[PDB]
């Protein structure tokens, strides 16, 4: 499949879809999550009744905060990728004030919500999710793409219990090393913190932080102010909970490696060093890709458009100025 | 505890 996936990505990358719908065709039901440049809300298509998740971004704040190329890459890359664990973009448009990205609604909620309400996942439960992340990272790296925001708040469980990755806000074609300081402080790799110039190896570091937080219930490095979290990330020492496996401690010691000349995924053997680790000995990678494994946890679905698995946010009406702002900056959107 | 927001600077 990876052989045919490269041509399809480049086909959708150069001939992207733009302006496929408008705001008047969508009823707005409930907010699913609030970011820094906008919000995501559950949305119902009036003519077809189908439900969707609409990510709204204010154009002025994006231009003001130097985020133009980041948002341009978000829409273009997500529109061009196709993998059984990536969220699918369905519509995209814009008006005088906002940009709109309409994705497929994932009613199961964030993995962060279920992680906090349960405490932690057992090792086989956490291994079942990491296998999907490993397969997705192998796919995205085949296309020379980077995903610089792996965290449970960006991972949604679906109705089959499988992971759907969202939030492509920092995704970028990286043919070599990039330099942008971005991500989530708990999951930043040391080379990002020190402005050293990083490659695809940062995704594997973020995978080690994720496997840690799932199997323990808390991240390996956290503190009040983010400055102290950076101090713990670059220190090189990481302490493990006592109930952790020897097989899991070994894998995390290779993923949470500061020296990226000895970090798994960045070595000569690539993703095979991870998939062939002892901790993944009981993992049928083909069955996970084909989604033929009974999920350990399946969220409750009270019907279509059910928002139970999401938190309640302060609802705010969507309002557009009567003056178009930053029209020339978002031509390619 | 609280949804960690991504950083840009
Ligand atoms: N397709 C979707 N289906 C269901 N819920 C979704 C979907 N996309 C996003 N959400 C929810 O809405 C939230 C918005 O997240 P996100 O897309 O990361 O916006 P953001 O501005 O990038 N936040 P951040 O991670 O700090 O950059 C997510 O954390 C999910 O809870
Ligand atoms: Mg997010
Ligand atoms: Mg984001």
């Amino acid at each position: 499949f990876l052989a045919k996936a490269k041509e399809d990505f480049l086909k959708k990358w150069e001939t992207p879809s733009q302006n496929t719908a408008q705001l008047d065709q969508f009823d707005r039901i409930k907010t699913l999550g609030t970011g820094s440049f906008g919000r995501v809300m559950l949305v119902k298509h009036k003519e077809s009744g189908n439900h969707y998740a609409m990510k709204i971004l204010d154009k002025q704040k994006v231009v003001k905060l130097k985020q133009i190329e980041h948002t341009l890459n978000e829409k273009r890359i997500l529109q061009a990728v196709n993998f059984p664990f990536l969220v699918k973009l369905e519509f995209s448009f814009k008006d005088n004030s906002n940009l709109y990205m309409v994705m497929e609604y994932v009613a199961g909620g964030e993995m962060f919500s279920h992680l906090r309400r349960i405490g932690r996942f057992s090792e086989p439960h956490a291994r079942f999710y990491a296998a999907q992340i490993v397969l997705t990272f192998e796919y995205l790296h085949s296309l020379d793409l980077i995903y610089r925001d792996l965290k449970p708040e960006n991972l949604l469980i679906d109705q089959q219990g499988y992971i759907q990755v969202t939030d492509f806000g920092f995704a970028k074609r990286v043919k070599g090393r990039t330099w942008t300081l971005c991500g989530t402080p708990e999951y930043l790799a040391p080379e990002i913190i020190l402005s050293k110039g990083y490659n695809k190896a940062v995704d594997w570091w973020a995978l080690g932080v994720l496997i840690y937080e799932m199997a323990a219930g808390y991240p390996p490095f956290f503190a009040d102010q983010p400055i102290q979290i950076y101090e713990k990330i670059v220190s090189g020492k990481v302490r493990f909970p006592s109930h952790f496996s020897s097989d899991l401690k070994d894998l995390l010691r290779n993923l949470l490696q500061v020296d990226l000349t000895k970090r798994f995924g960045n070595l000569k053997n690539g993703v095979n060093d991870i998939k062939n680790h002892k901790w993944f000995a009981t993992t049928d990678w083909i069955a996970i890709y084909q989604r033929k494994v009974e999920a350990p946890f399946i969220p409750k679905f009270k019907g279509p458009g059910d928002t139970s698995n999401f938190d309640d946010y302060e609802e705010e009406e969507i309002r557009v100025s009567i003056n178009e702002k930053c029209g020339k900056e978002f031509t390619e959107f | 505890e609280i949804r960690r927001a991504s950083t840009i600077e």
